[PDB]
């Protein structure tokens, strides 16, 4: 998973624990708070998966927040990538279904 | 003797059996710490709200917390739903309520308790 | 003067304060009928067998009757299911449980019973 | 609604009882409760049955239709096969679960 976090699960039970697991496996989700199990509950493009709940998720699929972007069904934010403090500049600027290109 | 502190949700008041039970020291906010150790009975119905009524599409569960560790874990399509069991119990155990979201329960005829368990020494 | 009796499964025997309880006047069916009038606490835990040991699909129910009219149905998917809650009820009612599958039902750890409930008039 | 029964329930819960077991007569529509109380929705395909287990809220599976009757229907009713030969007439196809036998017009 990575270096400086936390494997927890096997197979679909994957997930990213911190010293707020992550489960790695697309459109698998956090099942409870604590992330015990791995849910699925996919989504669409443009699209994060909000889990309202305190012991046991329950799963709206609400679309993406401004700023950031989701092209796949897993249902996660992911910050548009700033090509400006990388290096190049922005050819399209992005939206909720893209992320940014980038100029070589 | 006999202690049964049982708990309205809607007055949010503890009617008990004596003043200051042998067997709980309870609390206002619905939990309460075990005082004597031994044999209990985990009690009460639990009224949703109306499926019509909820707003998140969040499961309907009800879980029982000793300490910090799970004790009971209830979950039914929002109908009602009783609590409780037998347990014995050590001194001093914390125990209470927890439900994915406050929103969605019924505070009138919601109630919730324990009772200390008299020996059971006799069969047929 | 507490009346508390307990029906299990495994045994099929029930254990009791008193070898006569004024209160009922139990049936080795499982069932129960009482002798005396006032609050009653029905209890209890019912443990299904796993999902994989069924055999048909008749879904998980669990009812409570008074003489003949129902007075508790429950139902999950088949995982661990208190039962019962706060009644009063008069001399010779006849309270049992009815099942959708005898089948369902794993004999161990399942158990239910009633007691009297002593009047709790103080409040917190 | 029916010769030796009085109509019960309106609409999809419709039900003829008889002797006092119902029968919901909405087609894909059957018994949830013993006493048919109230009628669920469970289709099937032909050539199957519906069984229901249960002693206080019925399951549903689609099994299949037993054999010497047949179903050409969702609703999930074994109907039986025409045995002309009993009845009058000889028989052009046998028949088969999904579909019902046929009987020869000429003689
Ligand atoms: C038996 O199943 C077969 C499934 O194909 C069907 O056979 C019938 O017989 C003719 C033969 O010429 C087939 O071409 C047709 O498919 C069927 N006839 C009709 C009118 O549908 C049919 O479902 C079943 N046959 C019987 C007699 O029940
Ligand atoms: C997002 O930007 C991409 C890149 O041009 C474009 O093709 C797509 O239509 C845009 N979508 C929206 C909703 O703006
Ligand atoms: C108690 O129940 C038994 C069941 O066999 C019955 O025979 C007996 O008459 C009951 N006792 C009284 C006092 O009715
Ligand atoms: C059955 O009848 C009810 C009216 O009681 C109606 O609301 C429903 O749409 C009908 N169809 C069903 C339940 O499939």
């Amino acid at each position: 998973c990575g270096p400086g976090k936390v494997q927890n699960g096997s197979g679909n039970n994957t997930r990213c624990c911190s010293l707020r697991c992550i489960c790695v496996t697309p459109e698998y989700h956090c099942g409870d708070p604590q992330c015990k199990i791995c849910k699925h509950y996919p989504c669409q493009p443009g699209q994060r998966v909000e889990s309202q709940g305190d012991i046991v998720f329950g799963f709206r699929c609400v679309a993406c927040a401004m700023g950031t972007f989701s092209a796949g069904r897993d249902g996660h934010c992911r910050l548009w990538t700033n090509c400006s403090q990388f290096g190049f500049l922005t050819m399209f600027p992005g939206n909720k279904t893209h992320n940014a290109v980038c100029i070589p | 003797e006999s202690c049964m502190v049982k708990f309205e949700l809607s007055s949010s008041k503890w009617h008990m059996t004596s003043p200051k039970p042998h067997c709980v020291n309870t609390t206002s906010d619905g939990k309460l710490k075990i005082l004597q150790s031994g044999t209990y009975l985990i009690y009460g119905q639990v009224i949703p709200v109306d499926k019509k009524y909820i707003k998140d599409n969040a499961p309907f569960v009800v879980q029982i917390y000793k300490k910090n560790d799970v004790l009971q874990t209830l979950m039914n399509d929002f109908q009602i739903l009783p609590i409780g069991g037998v347990y014995e119990l050590h001194a001093g155990d914390n125990i209470y309520l927890k439900f994915n979201s406050k929103d969605h329960i019924q505070k009138t005829n919601t109630y919730w308790g324990i009772i200390l368990m008299p020996d059971l020494p006799f069969i047929s």
